[PDB]
């Protein structure tokens, strides 16, 4: 009771007591006496919420009690116990209080850099939380805007936080930058700068390596985690990035290829955007797993659409055709063999005239275009995951009618191996299911399409 | 029930004329732009890797020297743009000829 | 008006054709499949179906060949 | 004499809470909500409600 | 039954005139905002 009133109200003249008493009953500010049973949180921490006008008088005279009493490496770092906040050290409330001389002071004598907030309350809004910042001090400093302190977190001489440090998550200071990252202009104003900053200086730093190739868990990195995330700002930002200085422009991608008068080539680097089913391709990631809401828009930047109209030119639009006539033609040949079939007789019919060749011709094919629907629309739907709402008018719907088509021959040849009236029940349905589904390749034409 | 069939009628035309085109004109639009790219995509992850390979889009530039100075060589795919406000402001790097 | 006229014809009224006779050519080898006795016959059938179209047509014509119940989902689809 | 408080604070995540003494009392205060959904003025109920 | 079902909490706000506790039935809602940068403070809790 006493000693957090002191320290809260910043009264430094009433600790005069503290010094020999702790000597005198051998105890230290560390025990579990002077710490909250809730939360653990021992004197500094109170200090330094108890901030008046960004100045606690007894933040020094604490640490020095703390060093004279043998324990300094104890108390600095003490994390906090209860599930909301654990993890959390005094580095992280001086960082958070956008205070740069009390992290100088507490660093100087042995903060610990490197411990992770991963309490509950430290956690993405999606999983029960109201902040998450990388999960790290550096990260940190980084998320809420406050370049000095990054500056001298990476650089001074007691203890450097090196930028390529990944947090329990994975997530690197650049995934964490992207993960606070909105499309308000107030935040992507300062995301993409504090994102520059560090990169130049991680590759400065360290040349061989390049920070933005690190992977968290998932895979994923910091563009691919803007593309399925929905970050226009930094997304379209790191796209266009072009660095001018000769020390670090290789990490740039887009170039100006040549010019001539009122005419500049310039040419956009697309070895992650494009990379042919080898190194998951952000395109990939972001027309399916990406957010609806935003896709349209993330589909529009500058060396997106060209690609993509380029890939059509390429070979999009023969293919789309061959398949187009394929089919028609397929369920020409449905409807013919539904048509010659004698009513007469109970199945399966003896095969013998030529024209009976010609129908069991019909039949198989019919099977085996079945089977086909059955075979890759399963693929699809296993590859891609169930959609929901405003995606089922995309794609969902037909791969769905596909199915029942599918499902529907599949049993229809069940029954006509045996049972006379029953196959006709629904071998009709068939054609008609089929001929709905027709209108899937309407999608090629524009106006056909809407 | 003959005037309230007419009435649900009605009805249903005024809800389909006003609140459906209104947001139509526009949803069309990018919902077909999605079913295409889609589709694309769907194309491309049809054919093997080798011939995926053989039809990728972009070059195989050069751009620079790297830190070592061995050369990028990365696959880009060049855009060309007509400009009359910002006259000769930086210059063609790679290049340095048409 | 004579700018609408010639629009209306050209632009949509080909494009509303074209799936119209989609439909209609799907439903035609699909309900002519189902009946059991031909080309001559086929057109009779189909001008019939035409004929339940425009909104006249013969009860007993649809239920004359098996499967009541499809032949109604059908047409009421 | 406020009706509208902070609660916390964490970088760029500031949690306030509003006193609803008077708006919701369930039904012992005449509340302000009853009479604002029932006696209020038709033309502008859509703005006090929001 | 009402009073049983009634939204919000009962924070205590701070000492009245005579330094009696407000205890004020009190309804939060929480906002990000990323312009003005640690203008004021919490209050209250003290603590998330
Ligand atoms: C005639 C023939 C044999 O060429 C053919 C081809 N495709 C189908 N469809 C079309 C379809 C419809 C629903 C979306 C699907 C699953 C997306 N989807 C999944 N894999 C793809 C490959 C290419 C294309 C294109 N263009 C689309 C693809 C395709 O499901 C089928 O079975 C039917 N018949």
């Amino acid at each position: 009771p006493i000693l957090f009133d002191i320290v809260s109200r910043g009264s430094t003249a009433d600790l005069d007591g503290l010094l020999p008493f702790l000597l005198t009953h051998k105890k230290r500010l560390t025990d579990e006496e002077f710490r909250e049973p809730s939360t653990g949180k021992t004197c500094l921490p109170k200090a330094l919420l108890n901030l008046s006008n960004g100045r606690n008088d007894t933040i020094p005279v604490l640490l020095d009690i703390a060093e004279r009493t043998g324990n300094m490496r104890e108390f600095i770092n003490s994390p906090f116990r209860d599930i909301y906040y654990r993890g959390q050290t005094a580095l992280h409330i001086a960082i958070e209080r956008r205070c740069k001389h009390y992290v100088e002071l507490l660093v100087a004598q042995g903060a610990d850099v490197h411990a992770q907030a991963r309490g509950r309350f430290f956690q993405p809004k999606d999983e029960g939380g109201y902040f998450y910042f990388g999960e790290l001090p550096l990260s940190l400093a980084a998320c809420t805007n406050q370049p000095h302190i990054v500056n001298y977190l990476t650089e001074n001489p007691h203890k450097k936080a090196d930028m390529r440090r990944q947090d329990s998550r994975g997530n690197t200071v650049l995934h964490a930058l992207v993960a606070i990252a909105d499309n308000t202009r107030e935040n992507t104003k300062f995301v993409t700068k504090m994102y520059d900053l560090l990169l130049l200086k991680c590759a400065r730093l360290f040349p061989d390596s390049n920070l933005e190739a690190v992977l968290n868990n998932d895979g994923l990195s910091p563009l691919m985690m803007a593309a399925k995330t929905g970050k226009i700002g930094i997304f379209q930002h790191i796209i266009r990035r072009e660095v001018t200085d000769e020390d670090t422009r290789h990490l740039s991608r887009k170039f100006k290829d040549w010019a001539y008068g009122p005419v500049y080539s310039s040419l956009y680097d697309l070895s992650s955007l494009d990379t042919c089913g080898e190194e998951a391709s952000v395109l990939e990631i972001l027309v399916y797993n990406s957010k609806i809401e935003n896709r349209h828009e993330m589909l529009a930047v500058e060396p997106i659409n060209e690609l993509l109209r380029d890939k059509w030119r390429k070979f999009g639009a023969v293919s789309f055709y061959i398949n187009v006539v394929s089919y028609l033609c397929a369920m020409v040949i449905f409807t013919l063999t539904a048509y010659y079939q004698p009513l007469e007789g109970t199945p399966p019919y003896p095969y013998r005239t030529t024209v009976d060749y010609l129908r069991l011709a019909g039949e198989v094919i019919t099977l085996f275009t079945g089977v086909l629907f059955f075979f890759t629309n399963i693929k699809d739907l296993f590859m891609k995951k169930c959609p929901g709402v405003n995606s089922l008018f995309i794609d969902g719907s037909f791969q769905l009618l596909y199915f029942i088509y599918s499902v529907l021959v599949i049993v229809s040849a069940a029954l006509y191996l045996a049972g006379i009236e029953a196959y006709l029940a629904v071998m009709v349905f068939a054609l008609v299911l089929g001929w709905m589904n027709a209108l899937y390749f309407t999608r090629g034409l524009k106006l056909t399409g809407t | 029930y003959i005037i309230l069939t007419f009435v649900l009628l009605l009805n249903m035309l005024i809800a389909l004329m006003g609140e459906t085109v209104g947001q139509v004109s526009k949803e069309s639009k990018h919902i077909w732009k999605l079913q295409w790219a889609t589709t694309i995509l769907d194309i491309e992850r049809s054919f093997p890797v080798f011939l995926r390979k053989a039809f990728r889009s972009g070059e195989m530039v050069t751009v620079g020297k790297s830190s070592d100075g061995t050369p990028d060589r990365r696959w880009c795919f060049r855009v060309d743009e007509v400009n009359w406000s910002h006259w000769n402001q930086n210059l063609g790097i790679i290049n340095e000829d048409p | 008006y004579s700018i609408m006229i010639q629009k209306i014809l050209f632009k949509d009224l080909f494009r509303f054709l074209l799936v119209y006779l989609l439909f209609m050519i799907g439903y035609a080898s699909a309900l002519v499949s189902l009946l059991n006795p031909d080309s001559e016959t086929f057109s009779t059938f189909l001008l019939d179906l035409f004929k339940l179209t425009i909104g006249m047509g013969d009860l007993e014509m649809l239920s004359s060949t098996k499967y009541p119940v499809v032949f109604i989902i059908l047409l009421v689809t």
